[PDB]
């Protein structure tokens, strides 16, 4: 859920406001989807990293 | 409002699953259809694999609603007619008619007044 | 195991001032909606009627489906969705007075 990242990006000193935020899934270096502003579904066999 | 659809969905119950034919008949009683033509502006976003951004695309679609004929405190066909047609002051002799009465007085003319 | 609740209708009108003689009354109810019909041969057993008196209420039985009123044509029956209920009072029944 993107709000879990929104609320932590808003905690860094110097950040005033978040005008845009979205996330996307990559496996093997290739983009798997188009992305979504509010939530993303993960693959069964894989752990998320940054 | 009660919405109708051609396809199933998450909150879209099938009419086939109504308890009985009389339940269907009571469901379709004293109600009208309206077809609404709705406009919207979709925002372009290059982060969403669009070719560009900083712009909007206007697009429209159709929606079907099942509306009550007459309900004193909610949206009903009579309320829509009142809103649409009763915008200007009418001649004095018509002031006491509802919109559907002011329409029916002209077809039921010859049954009376002959 | 408790008592039954009360459910019904009351009709107030001035045609009901009936004080003497043999009296015949006919109610006609025009109904709507979607509902099952009660079987004919038990109609006269579905309802009870009370009329207003001087000190009490007066009970009045309903005429069954296969017979006509005395010296007349009124009859208890179904007519599509109209319901007819007929009541006869004899000459020894008390007057029907205002409430």
């Amino acid at each position: 859920h993107t709000s879990d990242l929104y609320q932590e990006i808003l905690q860094v000193p110097g950040v005033s406001a978040i005008k845009k935020l979205s996330i996307a899934n990559y496996i093997n270096g290739l983009r798997q989807t188009q992305g979504h502003p509010w939530y993303l579904q993960l693959t069964d066999q894989y752990r998320p990293v940054l | 409002l009660v919405e109708l659809f051609e396809q199933e969905g998450n909150n879209r119950l099938a009419l086939k699953n109504l308890p009985d034919e009389n339940a269907f008949a009571r469901f379709l009683a004293d109600q009208t259809l309206v077809v609404v033509y709705e406009l919207q502006d979709q925002q372009r976003d290059s982060c969403l694999l669009d070719c560009d951004d900083t712009g909007k695309d206007r697009n429209f679609r159709l929606r079907y609603f099942l509306l009550p004929r007459s309900v004193p405190e909610k949206l009903s066909a009579e309320a829509l007619l009142q809103q649409g047609f009763s915008r200007e002051p009418l001649p004095q002799q018509w002031r006491d008619f509802s919109i559907n009465d002011i329409f029916q007085a002209q077809s039921s003319f010859f049954q009376n007044f002959f | 195991q408790r008592d039954h609740a009360r459910l019904g209708v009351a009709i107030a009108s001035d045609v009901l001032l009936l004080q003497e003689g043999r009296r015949v009354v006919e109610f006609k109810l025009s109904l709507g909606g979607f509902f099952p019909r009660l079987p004919d041969n038990q109609l006269h057993q579905a309802f009870v009627v009370y009329l207003s008196g001087e000190k009490a209420w007066i009970p009045a039985p309903i005429l069954p489906v296969g017979q006509l009123a005395t010296n007349g044509q009124e009859q208890t029956r179904w007519d599509g969705s109209n319901l007819y209920l007929v009541v006869e009072l004899a000459a020894d029944v008390a007057p029907i007075l205002p409430y």
